[PDB]
């Protein structure tokens, strides 16, 4: 068994910095290059940098050149990434990975990734707006109530209904970033339509990083 | 700066079926291409290195070959755990460049969404803005879009869309499209409509409202 | 006329490449036998050595 354990993620203001670490266990660093890979939310992987543990030499991606610096320590058996002058453009999950020699070999084993976020709005709690059900005939006789969870930062926000009691028929979207620099997501509950006036339908949006939540009751509108 | 072109953008194949994905480097990268699988909430895992060498811990189902300059990843027989977006990277020289990712879908029976529309309400309009919301629920396949109309004309440049994750059993998903208008723009038009279209819909679903209605 | 005993140490999944008419990392860049090859290939796990 080989392990790569990431740490050091968090929230950074534009122009700030963050030092990330990745510990190795079950293997040495020497003879291998340690690499960092960036994954912006909603995107694929981007190379950041690599260091040959038995070299001390490094190489960097153009996308992070100058701004990011890497190193490795074979006594501690750990890899590091120093990210300076961070921008909103740098929001991503930061992964550590290993490969043999300086190059020509793919990254075999990866750590799990630590999220680092940057925005013009350092933080905001969510607010929630309703979505009315259709009052017209529908296929299957079903209908749904919903809401929009708006203007919060950072992501994740977990959404469930009726204080976690209603998971059945629950459909939520991942958040996307708005022009406000803040995130928003939609959600609904689909049930036989007569249930929309019987069951409780409260959007419960949970955001642990700011110790907050919004409990929003959604009910049919007359229309 | 060698880029990775991939095709198809997505592939539909059922469990037990064969999947092929092609990665095309813009320049010579020798045989240093590597393939990855990633699950939501998890690290990427190496499947194949040095073009055709199987990585430890990876099932034999993942194999591949080169012909001329074209390299293909093959899943000999799909299992429920082999549905992921697969990525290529080139390790030959630096910088390492990654491709966009090819999504493999379960090829479930294709069908239309349950569609709902919510016209901007009087309460929502208190913000000084208007937002028209149209939702397509529990449908399949992954490819869908909404064409918006105003006064029966096509709209463009004033809409946004978001898409959710696929269901753990049926791989269905929902799509949500919106229009953004200032209250002042909302006031300039009378009829709004959501035209739903995708592979499983034989007749596009049109939902509509008059300004001020619900 | 002659017999040649060629030898090397490989991975288990690579024993399948030591044959004429083959492709793969060894078959293409490390060791080949001709399509009209006359000979026998013997291989044995040496993990304890």
């Amino acid at each position: 068994e080989v392990q790569l354990v990431e740490s050091g993620g968090g929230l950074v203001q534009p122009g700030g910095s963050l030092r990330l670490s990745c510990a190795a266990s079950g293997f040495d660093l020497g003879g291998y290059s340690m690499h960092w890979v960036r994954q912006a939310p909603g995107k694929g992987l981007e190379w950041v940098a690599g260091i040959y543990a038995s070299g001390g030499a490094t190489a960097y991606a153009d996308s992070v050149k100058g701004r990011f610096t890497i190193s490795a320590d074979t006594s501690k058996n750990t890899a590091y990434l120093q990210m300076n002058s961070l921008r909103a453009e740098d929001t991503a999950v930061y992964y550590c990975a290993r490969s043999y020699y300086y190059g020509g070999f793919g990254m075999d084993y990866w750590g799990q990734g630590t999220l680092v976020t940057v925005s013009s709005a350092s933080t905001k709690g969510p607010s929630v707006f309703p979505l009315a059900p259709s009052s017209k005939s529908t296929s299957g006789g079903t209908a749904a109530l919903g809401c929009l969870v708006k203007d919060y930062f950072p992501e994740p926000v977990t959404v469930s209904w009726n204080s976690g009691a209603l998971t059945s028929g629950v459909h939520t979207f991942p958040a996307v970033l708005q022009s406000s620099g803040l995130y928003s997501l939609s959600s609904v509950v689909t049930v036989p339509s007569s249930s929309l006036g019987t069951q409780t339908y409260i959007c419960n949006v949970n955001h642990k990083p700011s110790n907050t939540k919004v409990d929003k009751k959604v009910e049919p509108k007359s229309c | 700066d060698i880029q990775m072109t991939q095709s198809p953008s997505s592939l539909s194949a059922s469990v037990g079926d064969r999947v092929t994905i092609t990665c095309r480097a813009s320049q010579s990268v020798s045989s240093a291409v590597a393939w990855y699988q990633q699950k939501p909430g998890k690290a990427p895992k190496l499947l194949i290195y040095s073009a055709s060498d199987l990585y430890s811990g990876v099932p034999s189902r993942f194999s591949g070959s080169r012909s001329g300059t074209d390299f293909t990843l093959t899943i000999s027989s799909l299992q429920p755990e082999d549905f992921a977006t697969y990525y290529c990277q080139q390790s030959h020289t630096y910088p390492i460049t990654f491709g966009q990712g090819t999504k493999v879908e379960i090829k479930r029976t294709v069908a239309a969404p349950s569609v709902f529309i919510f016209p901007p309400s009087d309460e929502q309009l208190k913000s000084g803005t208007a937002s028209v919301v149209c939702l397509l629920n529990n449908f399949y396949p992954r490819e869908a879009k909404v064409q918006w109309k105003v006064d029966n004309a096509l709209q463009s440049g004033n809409s946004q869309e978001s898409v959710t994750e696929q269901d753990s059993k049926d791989s269905t998903y929902s799509l949500s499209s919106t229009l953004t208008l200032s209250k002042a723009d909302y006031e300039k038009h009378k009829v709004y409509a959501c035209e739903v279209t995708h592979q499983g819909l034989s007749s596009p679903v049109t939902k509509s409202f008059n300004r001020g209605e619900c | 006329t002659n017999v040649y005993a060629d030898s090397f140490v490989i991975r288990g999944d690579e024993v399948r490449q030591i044959a004429p008419g083959q492709t793969g990392k060894i078959a293409d860049y490390n060791y080949k036998l001709p399509d009209d090859f006359t000979g026998c290939v013997i291989a044995w796990n040496s993990n304890n050595l």
